[PDB]
């Protein structure tokens, strides 16, 4: 898929709950000497918008894919379709804001997990959990695609289960 | 509190340049760069020189108050009393500073933990202390550490 | 060009007979903005913004601030170019057919170049003023054999993602179940943060005739007025008729930020450079017109269609 | 360039047409200035 | 200044595009007074004067005469400053993104300093105007998440120490009910010798609706507001729907002796001189704003709240 | 001092800052005398 996704014939219809949209600004709070980085990311395989995402060392360049907690480099948060390009804020940055889910209930206060997807799951699914995840608010769908914001600040010490 | 406001009659002898930081009031650390994250949250209770989990639930938004172990987010540096927020240096960031230990048994060369009321005790890891512990008033101990994380 | 161009100075003097159209008393003054295009297609863009998250405090040192987004929407309108052709008397030949206190040919209907212009000027208007109000361009009562037009050009009535109701035929004399009808497009209407503003209702003399009605000392107008004013903020409800409709009513706010018309700048007639000239007394003359450019909001227009069968 | 303005003496075709479309858009102003509802 | 602040030229220029706040028609002119302070508290003393006994009659010889009292009373406001950050194109870079009739990046949701400057003032307008009007800060539709607020910071709509009435959920839908509800907090009313004067109304649009409904040829709308000139000395009653109201009905003098909003004179939006600047092309920009003001006296707001479970 | 005057020209960010708020109270006294209830 993509973010911007098209002509209109009408337009479309308070400034509450206008941001649940799917391109979005990611950062729900973004502040200077905050580190952002470029990368490149495969045209075919796996869109890494508002996902997290891992390096791969590939041949020719540097890639990065879509990853689980494990092996998490980590979030994209945004992409520039005409060069292919992913923008990465690593793992060691905090961040706060939206992110792809795949569970469409998800409560507030729940503690949360990527999963190989790339994709906010419950961390209640038995994998070990090893970066700190809370959700910050209840996951709401965009008719589909299932959005939720999120808190991630650093890794976790000892896996949770 | 952070800045006790208390009227006095005569003038307190300051000419002293050493043995003049290790004190409650002195907010901030010691070394602080100008790349340094921080955020400011509404806080419950005091967790000045403490660290600091969020806490989430008329339903508001999520603040953060003195604590720490798995739920720990970050570590309290400043505060404003009348605004009543806090400023926090999240646990992704790397502090050095004065903050309130448990008891004088903390020395040099220890590692130290945050517990469950924010304050470092001996043993994850999450900070190793630089100097020895020292009673600013009563019971509150102030050690100077170099936070670097979680192990 | 006037001391060689007869037409063109014929134009110009009698350009100010031709009455105004009456499409313009169905929009405010703001709604209306020309563009410059004669046949093609025209994309605008709508920004708007957002509210990430709650405002921060500004206390002490703090880096972290709440952020706002933005989003845009690409509508695109289509215009389409029309002529018609008309004959009239040579300028040359006038003198010749100059009767008393008339000119032309009674017998063979032929009318002088100014006079040629100004009638079928304004038949063409009327006929931009059906296009308008009903999005269909035909010239029989019946509605039918409409000229085929492309996609994204619409009017008033049959903008798409509208609030339609639709009145059954055994109720097409119950005006209770019209206004029944009518209240529940009206609690569907969708105005958002622009509610305050003047409403349009335009109507068909029929039902015109079944508002005037006593309210079953009050009347069926008096009460849809009263009903309007409770969604518009007691703001001003304005009611035409028009006998372009049949058992329709529309009702739209009057607001630039919902509705806005955008119509070529050629949209209403113009004389045509060309000329057909040939040895006897009669010419021909063209006119052209652009059609489209009509643009709203989903969900802010209701439209109620009363079945007769 | 309107032709509502007696002074104003167009040069070709293309100046004509902008002409009767300024006097369009001035008689529709006209109009909304002089409407009462 | 504008010869080197590029933003602050755009700024400038745009200014006068940003529309009025709506919360001005819920004031009169006399009742709004600005203050000079960015954040923190303000106190103010409001002095009267009483007599001690009857006049002393001035006749021969005297001299014991009556006595006149003074009194003072102190009231500390709150005030608030927030901040919001918002992405930018960069001055030199706006030429290579200067499209035909349009400037700034579709896909990448990018616009010129001046548009997004415009689109956040309008947003943190809209934000105030909220906060104005209820008293509490929160961008959801719930409600939920709301920033907690300093003491001594109050809206309309949750002033302590007045009048509140309550419409059970059983009787959510009866209008008589609602509008004895309402008599009665009209009595609680007191007014004191300040009666004569304005009063203003605010109602949700399901209120708005339910009003224009028969009275059980009149309608509740009117016999609220003969009700209401019954008290107010038959002065102007005002009538306001606000959709950022939910089964509310807000009822209050338009007096400055009662009822004045003291706002900070940055209380509408201010950009900032920190511009984030680096070596691509997009920047970022602060804008401030302050929050509270609100003074009321006692016993002088209806709140009406009609319970939906 | 105020963004209406076009000879007014602004010296520094507080002058800047300073007119601002005086053509948000001018537009509000304006608003005020215009409206029309």
């Amino acid at each position: 898929y993509s973010k911007s996704m098209i002509e209109n014939k009408v337009f479309s219809s308070c400034f509450k709950s206008k941001n649940e949209r799917v391109d979005a600004y990611s950062f729900a709070c973004s502040s200077y000497t905050d580190k952002i980085e470029e990368y490149l990311y495969d045209p075919a395989n796996s869109f890494p918008y508002k996902r997290g995402v891992k390096l791969v060392p590939k041949e020719n360049s540097i890639y990065v894919e879509v990853g689980a907690d494990t092996d998490m480099y980590g979030i994209c948060v945004d992409v520039c379709e005409f060069s292919c390009t992913a923008y990465v804020l690593p793992i060691t940055n905090n961040f706060e804001g939206y992110l792809v889910t795949r569970n469409p209930s998800i409560k507030i206060g729940e503690i949360l997990d990527i999963n190989n997807n790339g994709v906010i799951i419950k961390a209640g699914g038995g994998p070990p959990t090893a970066i700190n995840i809370y959700a910050l608010s209840d996951s709401f769908t965009i008719n589909s695609i299932n959005l939720i914001k999120v808190a991630i600040f650093g890794n976790r010490g000892l896996e949770k289960t | 509190m952070k800045n006790p406001q208390h009227d006095a009659s005569l003038l307190s002898n300051s000419n002293e340049f050493r043995d003049k930081n290790v004190e409650f009031f002195a907010s901030g650390g010691t070394r602080t760069s100008k790349f340094d994250k921080l955020e400011n949250h509404p806080f419950l209770g005091y967790p000045y020189k403490r660290g600091v989990k969020r806490v989430i639930q008329s339903h508001y938004e999520p603040h953060v108050e003195a604590g720490g172990g798995e739920d720990l987010y970050g570590i309290c540096i400043d505060i404003d009393e009348f605004s009543k927020t806090a400023t926090i240096v999240p646990i992704t960031n790397n502090f050095e500073g004065y903050l309130v230990a448990k008891d004088s048994t903390v020395k040099v060369k220890d590692k130290l933990i945050f517990n469950k009321d924010g304050a470092l005790e001996k043993v994850t890891i999450n900070a190793t202390a630089l100097t020895d512990a020292k009673q600013i008033s009563n019971e509150v101990y102030l050690v100077k550490v170099a936070v670097f994380g979680n192990k | 060009l006037f001391d060689e161009n007869y037409y063109a100075k014929a134009v110009a003097n009698i350009i100010g007979e031709v009455k105004d159209p009456i499409m313009y008393k169905w929009f405010s003054p703001d709604q209306i903005e020309d563009v410059d295009l004669q046949m093609g297609y025209q994309k605008t863009v709508k920004w708007d913004a957002f509210l990430n998250a709650n405002p921060t405090t500004i206390a002490n040192e703090v880096n972290t601030i709440s952020t706002i987004g933005f989003s845009s929407e690409v509508v695109r309108l289509n215009y389409l170019k029309l002529q018609y052709k008309f004959r009239h008397l040579k300028q040359t030949s006038e003198k010749f057919y100059t009767s008393d206190s008339y000119i032309g040919d009674i017998n063979n209907n032929l009318l002088p170049f100014a006079q040629a212009y100004k009638l079928a000027s304004s038949e063409i208007i009327k006929l931009i003023n059906h296009f308008v109000l009903t999005g269909t361009v035909s010239i029989q009562k019946d509605g039918k054999n409409q000229k085929r037009l492309l996609p994204n050009m619409y009017g008033l009535l049959n903008m798409p993602e509208q609030i339609k109701e639709e009145v059954a035929s055994g109720d097409k004399d119950k005006m209770d179940k019209i206004f029944e009808k009518i209240e529940a497009g009206l609690s569907k209407l969708e105005l958002g943060d622009e509610f305050s503003t003047p409403m349009m209702v335009i109507v068909d003399p029929a039902t015109s005739l079944k508002l005037v009605k006593p309210y079953a000392c009050e009347k069926w107008e008096d009460v849809l007025i009263q009903t309007i004013k409770a969604i518009n903020n007691r703001e001003d409800v304005y009611i035409e008729t028009s006998n372009l409709l049949k058992h329709k009513i529309l009702i739209y706010p009057l607001n630039s930020e919902l509705i806005k018309f955008k119509p070529s700048k050629y949209m209403l007639p113009t004389p045509n450079e060309q000329v057909d000239k040939d040895s006897t007394d009669v010419a021909h003359s063209y006119i052209d017109f652009v059609l489209g450019g009509l643009l709203a909001t989903r969900k802010t227009i209701l439209q109620v269609n009363i079945k007769q069968s | 360039a309107s032709l509502l303005d007696s002074n104003f003496v167009p040069i070709n075709f293309t100046e004509f047409v902008q002409a009767i479309s300024n006097t369009y858009k001035q008689r529709r102003i006209q109009f909304y200035e002089n409407l009462k509802r």
